[PDB]
């Protein structure tokens, strides 16, 4: 998961 | 928005699609190229393909089970394409590249015909 | 193989997927939770998630238009879920981490499963 | 593109  | 992304959801997506594909499941057309008939998904030949995305969107055409396809069309040139649409993946090679190019044209794949075009300019 | 690959393929399905969804398009089923109804495409449905996967291969449930959730799924989180499926995006919020928490173990979502204990575990 |  990212911090898009 | 303030979203997390879970980078890997999109190729995970496609995965499964493929997975279905191969299994024959939920499967709402047969593409016919000359002789040979290809099973898919009618939402991703669209989300792949202008030909398709137009066809399909066509109040009469999208409840079609059967299209065919224009009798220059080569199978195995249709079968790499639709196989690149459910994989990401392009088995272009020597021997098929000008199939290739002339199919990506016909179901307006930009982004295939730009490579085919790159690769034939490299060899000239 | 000695295939070439486009890097944003998956992406571009996706966002074409989502595209087709919001303009209801080809869409072939409808979730209701409780009052609230969503349309969607069954297989992304299936390609994202364990319960639907499992739903539309059983022989019956397969040709099914509606499918009725658990009356203890909230809306919000279903809602919440189904853009991350379409989007690869999760509109994760500390006022819905515990209702989409719960909807992605129902719906067998593992990954958010996980990011949500994650963020459940930092807090406390 | 890319080689995978
Ligand atoms: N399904 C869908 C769809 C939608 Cl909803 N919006 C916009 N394009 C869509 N698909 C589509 C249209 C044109 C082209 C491609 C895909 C690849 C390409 O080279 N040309
Ligand atoms: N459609 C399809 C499908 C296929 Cl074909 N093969 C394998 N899994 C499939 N989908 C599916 C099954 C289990 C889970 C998910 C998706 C996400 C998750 O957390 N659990
Ligand atoms: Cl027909
Ligand atoms: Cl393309
Ligand atoms: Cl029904
Ligand atoms: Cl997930």
């Amino acid at each position: 998961w990212v911090i898009p | 928005d303030s979203c997390i992304q879970f980078t890997r959801h999109a190729s995970d997506v496609l995965l499964n699609l493929n997975r279905l594909r191969s299994r024959d499941i939920l499967t709402d057309v047969v593409i016919v190229v000359s002789r040979e008939q290809f099973r898919a998904h009618k939402t991703v030949l669209m989300a792949c393909s202008g030909l398709f995305y137009s066809i399909f969107t066509d109040q009469l055409k999208c409840n079609l089970s059967v299209i065919n396809l224009d009798p220059e069309i080569n199978p195995e040139g249709f079968c790499i394409l639709l196989d690149f649409m459910y994989t990401s993946r392009l088995n272009l090679r020597e021997g098929n590249i000008m199939a290739v190019m002339a199919t990506a044209m016909y179901l307006q794949m930009e982004h295939v015909v730009d490579t085919c075009r790159k690769f034939i300019k490299a060899s000239e």
